[PDB]
């Protein structure tokens, strides 16, 4: 599962980013420490679900022009490897897996259980929110569903709850094979107004710590180390310069492949030496 | 995409706990277990014949920044003369920062030396190494 | 197998002590293995298996026969070597007595013709009107009693008006009475359906009728009576102003309180859709029709009872030439299905060594050995009992399941009191070499012993060990067996990801290195060892050097002056 | 009844009564009484698990 | 290296009674006998031609550790005073902990000495001496 | 670890007064008893048929560290002279810091050695052995 950082980005981004800026209350919180001119010009831009002015974002070397009022800028970057492992090997499993989700569900009421259902085969479970499942409730899994017995439990027909699961895709049992990759990349944002790309820069940072909780980055993309250029002008042949201060991000993910394994022993025999 | 099968810990998925309060700024911890194995040697055998489990001991560590306020001085936790003899034990748990689930906790804590270090160029930083009765690693899935 | 005996309740902390011809007898001791014996035995239920931890619960369930001394042979041999586990089952098809009387079908428990000598009746408590009970098992001189049987709780109406009644309906379809009405001036207050739901337990009707202002449910003091509301009697029309109106489950008092006698189980008669033939007092009458029936003409069905239990070592007590071969032929289909077994086998009186022969050209197989000696054995009580082979063969049974894997019943002394023959050295020799097993006595200057000579099979052929010395062959037995077992959760039941014929040699030679560092074998190949791969299939060849026992020592002397 | 000890005998039913009531005063200390930021069901799962023992 | 398949006995694996209770934070126990062996020697030559037995002496010594309750001034299995003399004898029981099964049994202790330190930053030390008629080793087979 | 709730008697824990004083810098004190013991021997058999109780012996040391005032010497407790003779018995008592309970008393404690020790860079060691009638063990219940 070869991992495009870039990508990850720009889809954490573009809806996160379109949140904060709707409402009010958290942009204040972020430029809290702005003066109040810049803060509110920047507010009256941008900010609020009617805001006339957007931002907008996108990766380098475009053949269209954009919004250099205010955009946000991405570019690759560096890579390395950091850590290796015996025989390239990471991990093992039992069952083709797929992403880790989360999903909410009702409880159902059947006659011996109560059960959630989820859009796709279990698989793997991880967390039921909040619930510590004990041997008499026999959790278990069947498909999609989940479910945990009723006795000792009828008050909870209409739980509802938040259920933390793999996507299950065969049960051809196989290896991981690959490494970690130390990988860096570039961010930017962009105006002909230096005010708006610092207001813009300190959005960003946001954002960032935001996604340190978000679940991709907890399980894939892991140790943040953030770094910070000078403010310059990005461009100086026009009628006015374009001012940037550019972000350098890294990460620290696993680049993994998958084998399958046909050689399953059922079947043992003992024979004694003729002599 | 995250597949889970393949992922690990890190200080961004971990989370150190006491009596429920999150202790902040904390940098490291490190935990040791010795069983105290030992072996057998009969008269007519250089090799062990046989290994034996015969002593307990363990301790761990925590390295932290010293907040203004809730130090581990100000948090009742620690201590810093006959007031210790009055401290009771705790459990300090290591829980998870997705699923607030429970990697491991230590029962019955109790103190064993305090480290503090005032220096000119750097962040103060003190460190605690405890004592515990037993650990244990329940509460899973 | 099934240990069939839980506890018994008890009622008050005390301790009792009472002087007695005889105690409990034997105990099972610590064992690797398991004995199976099967043999005539009164008591216990037929073509079941029962385990056995003590002689006291021989004697409590195998209430008598050559089987329960066949257990006291096996434990009383030798206090050093003591028999280990035991799993028994009579060859005697018992069955059950039965009384019909009184609207009841009475059974016993115990199958035999012991069981006609029960005797059951019920009688009328004029104090309470209920019934009454008492149960006698004269053998035994067990006696039970059981009063004011059925009625559970007392209903009254305390107000002015002129009439409260008291009704129970009935269903044919199911012969149940599953609803009670209280009516009080042809105006109802409720009415509660015995079917389950809402009023399942008189506990709830009571609680229900007790709410009610002019109604209290008062509960029998005389009796535990909780029991489920569908279980109580037809009731018709019972005037609730009176001074008591009884609510009443005849079979359901009877139905808790009876599966606790050790006795006897209860059945209500259904008249011969016929309605219930009713539960009345009746006379103290014996059970009828309880016998042994008789024993089965082939044992293949009762050894069949045995397969995926455990017990390595099995022992018919008969000298029939048929049911020998019978067990040869099942012993031989376990081992072969992974379920290794040893029989020991020997028959009749003072038998001919001619006859021995005729039994060794018969039969010639390793998994079984013939016992040629019979004898006569000191028991508990004093009582000394002369019997045939087979209880010999027990005693050798018991003493090898007490010894270790890695050491021969070969010299081993027994505790046997005589025997019918004693063969010379010469006769010794014979059948030793035509592969029987033997006693000798020797005398020491003020004391007699009686050893087994030899570890010896039917099979004749002395080329190799493991065929003729059943020690030796054990010990490759439950070597095998041990490992295979342990491979099998290891690779086949855990689930295992990926694995290498290497691997497998490995895992192998690790086993066998322990077994070395136990002293459980004494040498062996290290690059004897072959793993051979195909598909889901793997083949495994190994050699494993035998131990040797000491058998020969020649002595001579010389004299000489000075 | 004899079916249950904790009816039958006050002894045992005392010491499962002095259990609770011990460990259900404590919790209340550490969670309710105390000022706690946040709280999982695991944790309290591990401090039952830590008090029994 | 395991619990059961260890054939030796490691001191967790042991258990020490007194009078249907465990001896709680206990340290120490040492048993020693003679069998008072001689050696037969007459004129005709040096070797001695025979060995025989005379007297039997038993003693075993117990450590503790003084808990503020329970010990054995306070249990009544020692005695300090002119008390001793209303104190019967006592059976000491070493015992298997996994099974609960008999190991060897001391009949008939008596005390004979009776020890006791304390001491700035050292654990109390408890110690007794007991004298016993016999000592015997069944009940195992 | 805290205070009330270890089951053991650490030093720390423990306190010594004579007459209703405290004993400053006090190091360490022993008590030892012999009650003496014997074992009863017949022709019929050699093992010991009874044992049986003959001479009470009890003594208990204390070490202490000279103090510039307050010693022994100072405060009459111990005597050096022939002032020995107008000294009468003293009665000792071990006691629980945490609320005075009493946990062992000597009586009638009489003077038999006392030792004094003086060097270059160690502390001035005073220690003496006193000799008693009885020791009780009382007042605790």
């Amino acid at each position: 599962a070869i991992t495009s950082v870039d990508s990850y980005l720009l889809s954490e981004i573009k809806p996160r980013l379109n949140t904060v800026l709707e409402n009010c209350y958290i942009i204040d919180e972020v430029l809290k420490d702005f003066d109040y001119q810049t803060r509110e010009s920047f507010k009256e831009a941008f900010c609020g679900k009617n805001a006339q002015h957007e931002v907008t974002v996108g990766f380098n070397f475009p053949k269209f022009k954009n919004n250099y009022e205010a955009h946000y800028l991405i570019q690759l970057g560096q890579g390395q490897e950091t850590k290796n492992s015996l025989g390239s090997i990471q991990s093992s499993y039992f069952e083709a897996t797929g992403d880790t989700l989360v999903e909410s569900s009702t409880a159902i009421r059947e006659d011996d259980k109560l059960v959630f259902t989820v859009s796709k085969p279990i698989g793997e479970l991880i967390k039921v929110e909040d619930i510590e499942f004990a041997k008499y409730d026999n959790l278990q899994v069947e498909g999609n569903k989940v479910s945990f017995k009723y006795q000792t439990n009828e008050d909870y027909e209409n739980y509802n709850a938040n259920i933390i699961f793999t996507e299950k895709k065969n049960d051809s049992k196989g290896l991981v094979k690959g490494f970690t990759v130390e990988e860096q990349v570039t961010v930017v944002g962009l105006s002909f107004n230096v005010d708006v790309a610092r207001c813009l820069d300190a959005v960003l940072k946001m954002i960032l710590i935001s996604m340190r909780d978000s679940i991709e980055e907890q399980q894939t993309f892991q140790l943040q180390n953030l770094s910070f250029g000078d403010i310059a002008p990005i461009i100086e042949d026009g009628d006015s310069m374009i001012f940037g201060r550019p972000t350098i991000i890294k990460y620290t993910s696993s680049l993994d492949l998958d084998y399958t394994i046909t050689q399953d022993i059922n079947k043992l025999t003992f024979k004694e030496r003729k002599d | 995409a995250s597949e889970a099968k393949q992922t690990v810990h890190t200080g961004n998925t971990v989370l150190l706990m006491i009596k429920g309060k999150p202790v902040g700024r904390a940098q490291s911890a490190s935990g040791q277990r010795e069983y105290g194995t030992t072996g057998v040697y009969e008269i007519g055998s250089i090799m062990p014949q046989e290994h034996v489990y015969l002593r307990y001991e363990g301790t761990i560590t925590v390295e932290r920044l010293r907040m203004k306020k809730e130090n581990f001085a100000d948090l009742g936790y620690a201590s810093l003369g006959e007031e210790i003899l009055k401290k009771d034990i705790i459990d300090i748990l290591v829980v998870d920062n997705l699923t607030k689930q429970v990697i491991i906790s230590y029962h019955g804590c109790s103190a064993n030396n305090y480290n503090e270090t005032w220096q000119t160029n750097e962040i103060v930083t003190e460190e605690i190494e405890f004592s515990y009765l037993t650990a244990s690693d329940k509460a899973r899935t | 197998a099934v240990e069939p005996f839980p506890r018994r309740p008890i009622t008050r902390p005390h301790a009792s002590i009472e002087v007695d011809t005889s105690g409990i007898g034997g105990s099972a001791g610590s064992s690797e293995k398991v004995f199976c014996l099967i043999g005539q035995a009164e008591g216990g239920e037929p073509n079941t298996v029962y385990e056995l931890r003590n002689y006291s619960q021989a004697k409590r369930l195998f209430r008598s026969g050559e089987l329960l001394d066949a257990i006291e042979l096996a434990w009383g041999s030798n206090p050093n070597y003591t028999a280990g586990r035991i799993l028994a089952m009579r060859i005697e098809d018992a069955k059950p007595a039965s009384a019909e009387i009184g609207g009841l079908k009475i059974t016993s428990k115990i199958y035999g013709n012991v069981a006609n000598n029960i005797q059951v009746g019920l009688e009328k408590n004029t104090l309470s009107d209920s019934l009454r009970l008492r149960v006698i098992f004269q053998d035994d001189r067990f006696n039970e009693v059981y009063d004011n049987i059925g009625n559970i709780f007392t209903i009254k109406y305390k107000g002015e008006e002129a009439n409260a009644t008291f009704s129970v309906e009935h269903d044919e379809e199911t012969q149940k009475a599953s609803r009670l009405v209280l009516k009080v001036g042809d105006q109802e207050v409720k009415s509660y359906d015995l079917t389950g739901g809402a009023y399942d337990y008189t506990n709830a009707i009571i609680t229900d009728i007790n709410q009610l202002p002019d109604f209290e449910a008062k509960l029998s003091p005389f009796g535990d009576k909780n029991l489920e509301s569908s279980k109580l009697d037809k009731i018709e029309n019972a005037n609730i102003k009176d001074k008591a109106v009884y609510v009443k489950a005849v079979f359901g008092d009877l139905e808790k309180q009876t599966a606790y006698n050790g006795i006897v189980s209860f059945e209500q008669l259904n008249a011969e859709t016929s309605p219930i033939k009713t539960i009345e007092p009746f006379e103290l009458t014996k059970l009828k029709g309880g016998t042994n029936g008789e024993p089965p003409a082939t044992w293949a069905d009762k050894l069949d009872k045995f397969a995926h239990e455990g017990g390595y070592y099995i022992v018919p007590l008969s000298s029939k030439q048929s049911v020998h071969a019978e067990v040869a032929s099942f012993v031989k289909e376990r081992s072969d299905a992974g379920e290794p077994m040893r029989a020991i086998v020997g028959g009749g009186f003072n038998e001919s060594k001619e006859q021995l022969f005729g039994r060794q050209a018969s039969l010639s197989n390793p998994r079984v050995s013939l016992v040629a000696n019979s004898g006569t054995f000191v028991m508990d009580d004093g009582r000394k009992n002369h019997v045939p082979a087979y209880m010999v063969a027990v005693a050798l049974g018991g003493l090898a399941s007490g010894l270790e894997i890695g050491e021969s019943i070969t010299f081993k002394p027994l505790r046997v009191s005589s025997l019918d023959q004693i063969y010379e050295s010469i006769d010794l020799d014979e059948l030793n070499e035509n592969g029987i097993i033997s006693i000798e006595f020797v005398r020491n200057r003020t004391n007699t012993f009686f050893r087994i000579v030899d570890d010896v099979t039917t099979f004749n052929d002395k080329s190799d060990p493991v065929k003729a010395e059943m020690a030796v062959g054990e010990a490759n037995d439950f070597l095998v067996s041990e490992l295979k077992v342990q491979l099998e959760d290891q690779f086949i039941g855990t689930r295992t990801i990926n694995t290498s014929a290497s691997i497998i040699k490995d895992f192998i030679q690790s086993y066998l290195g322990r077994k070395k560092r136990d002293n459980e074998i004494q040498d062996f190949p290290a690059e004897d060892v072959q793993v051979i791969v195909e598909g889901n299939e793997a083949r495994i060849s190994m050699t494993v050097y035998p131990i040797r026992s000491f058998k020969k020592i020649s002595v001579s002397l010389v004299y000489k002056q000075q």
